[PDB]
């Protein structure tokens, strides 16, 4: 939850589209 | 009675650590605007007292209580921020940065002095234990 | 034992009718020193554990005190052994 | 050990004087404005021995 | 051995601190790899697990003795980068300094225990 | 985990980094006409709260949301 | 007491 | 009696050294406390005083423990030494007279003098075991 | 009676 | 009194007023 | 060598006093008034030899400001 | 004691006719006791040796 905690799950990929799909 | 130096210097170390922690907490929140209750952060400071029970000549030092610093709250004109006043006067903490930095340096130096006191006292206790041998 | 409880009641009767030592002191000193050392060790392990409220200052000072107490016990043992050897060397 | 506090007081009051000057400069266009003067007073600490 | 039981906790803490130090330095080194997730271990739980095996039986001389042979948790990202790298400089720098300090403290405590066990024997 | 001073100062560093990131993103998008969907860019602000873990004594800085 | 020391483990457990 | 009297001067001087170092450590600990006058003792006069009249304490009373289950407790206790005030060097707004240079010089001097007392007492005690040993 | 150490008690306080 | 000497009487509380 | 301790302590006190005087002077470079309304006149310490019972060589004492 | 006060008056008549713990203390008393015990042992050894030399005589 808090930024800097520990979780057993990898974060989702960081996608940044230029146009709305 | 060299054992009492352990208590005296340990109390001094704990008190200086608490003072340094309070100063660092004030410094890290100089730019804060909100608290957990919505109140503006108020700069806080420890109070040092002689750790002497009634009838004790001289002791170490102890932190009596943590008190809000007496200084006007820093008013900022930002009547666009969601937190504001009736006239848009955002209240920011009254932290004096120079004072907090000097307090941190002073606390560190006093801490180190007390550590030296403890070290030399332990050396003397060992040497006393080697009295006749 | 049943006979042991008989002996206890007998000693109680003895007290009714009627109406600590050097080894004990040494045992008490050893227990005190060991208890201090165990307390310092437990606090150190608690600090290493990450549990809140335990300060490094207190850990280090308590380890210092435990070391001093251990050294005191060692010196007392050394002398005591020396005195015993001196007494046993007496020619009768 | 206490000269650090004298210098810290000097620096903090220099910050206060700078704040006063900046507040004066921010009102260069304020109609009918009177600038706030600033002066550093010296407070001598009494005591012993020198 | 009873000597192991006394020094087991500090040795395991020291080894865990070294392993976490390696993990944090790996996080620092791979800061620029796009798509790298910042990994870390929960020190207390792993210390419980290590603190809480069967050497195969050797019937004769020729018989060969048995040959001997942690879980990584992802860090919660703070800022979303575009290349998928979740390593934050400030957080892991503070963690690295803290782990160094705790490794030194563990060395100090273990050395003090060994030195006490030694001065008990010296004479 | 962290020592109290370490946690406080590291939280301060992270909060200042977040504020700097918000400022940089705003300065980059100063002339943007549209986003990815067709709505104007809105200037972001970061709100500092005191992470008073104990009762009113001390605490670092946390950022609730942008 | 109310204030934890600087050299103490994070009050937040 | 004779051996107790012969070793009494250095023993008492060493005890007074310990108490003076406790006082100096208290002064060093309170060096940043506002409104704390530094305390110190006149070593020679207090040493002669303890020499002529035995050591005494302000209070040092304590709960009596007749039984083996009584809870032991002692009230505040301190030596019968005269805690004198040190003359301040230069003024301070907070209002303490603990000047750190003076404190650390007296601390080091007391340290060396305590080590000297330990050396003298240990030398005398060996100088006696040498005679007795045979 | 002690007091706040450092910056607060070493800056010129208000008169009253 | 000579600074660094010992006296049985405490030093008076010192003050640094701004206006006399 | 305890007289050396006296010498070194006196000299440390003297140099600390000089440093404090210099810091107070530097703080008051721009001061315009004091409490009484008089200008702040810069302070200077006076060093003198502390060899009262030690012939012509001894520690240094601050005679006056 | 009543007998103690008797002894006090006797000594007055005689005058008429004639006319917590620290290491510092622990170690010092510990050494003093060791020294006194060694002295007692040596004196007794001398006395016993003299007695055995006397009794090992030949008359």
């Amino acid at each position: 939850g808090v930024p800097g905690a520990l979780s057993n799950q990898p974060a989702p990929p960081n996608e940044a589209p230029i146009a709305t799909p | 009675a060299l054992l009492n130096i352990f208590d005296i210097a340990g109390s001094a170390l704990a008190a200086q650590s608490k003072r340094l922690n309070v100063a660092a907490s004030n410094l890290a929140n100089a730019d804060s605007v909100t608290g957990p209750d919505g109140q503006p952060y108020r700069a806080k400071q420890v109070v040092f007292q002689v750790d002497a029970a009634p009838g004790q000549a001289t002791g170490g030092v102890k932190v009596a209580s943590v008190i809000e610093s007496q200084a006007p709250e820093k008013l900022v004109y930002e009547p666009g921020n969601p937190l504001a006043d009736a006239n848009g006067y955002v209240k920011m903490p009254n932290v004096d940065v120079v004072g907090e930095m000097v307090n941190t340096m002073s606390a560190s130096r006093s801490y180190q002095a007390n550590i030296e006191v403890l070290n030399t006292v332990k050396s003397m206790m060992l040497k006393t234990l080697t009295l006749g041998q | 034992a049943i006979q042991g409880i008989e002996g206890v009641i007998s000693q109680l009767q003895a007290t009714a009718m009627a109406a600590v030592s050097f080894a004990g002191q040494l045992h008490a000193a050893l227990d005190r020193i060991s208890d201090r050392q165990a307390a310092a060790r437990v606090q150190a392990e608690k600090f290493t554990l990450g549990e809140p409220g335990i300060a490094l200052n207190d850990v280090m000072a308590d380890m210092q005190k435990a070391s001093v107490s251990m050294q005191m016990g060692i010196q007392v043992r050394n002398k005591l052994v020396a005195a015993y050897q001196e007494v046993m060397s007496m020619q009768v | 050990d206490h000269a650090i506090y004298t210098a810290m007081g000097a620096a903090s009051q220099t910050l206060n004087q700078q704040a006063v000057t900046a507040s004066n400069l921010a009102n260069a266009s304020t109609p009918g404005f009177r600038a706030q003067l600033n002066a550093l007073r010296a407070v001598p600490v009494d005591g012993l021995s020198l | 051995d009873r000597l192991d039981a006394a020094l087991r906790f500090q040795q395991e803490a020291l080894n865990l601190r070294a392993q976490r130090q390696e993990i944090l330095a790996a996080n620092i080194a791979n800061a620029d790899t796009p798509g790298y997730q910042a990994r870390d271990i929960d020190f207390a739980s792993e210390l419980k697990k290590v603190m809480v095996g069967v050497a195969l039986t050797l019937t004769s001389s020729h018989h060969i003795p048995a040959q001997a042979v942690v879980d990584l948790l992802y860090r919660v990202p703070d800022q979303p980068s575009l290349d998928g790298n979740t390593v934050d400089m400030d957080r892991e720098r503070t963690q690295f300094a803290d782990n160094s300090l705790k490794y030194q403290m563990g060395l100090t405590v273990l050395g003090s225990q060994l030195k006490g066990m030694m001065n008990v024997l010296q004479g």
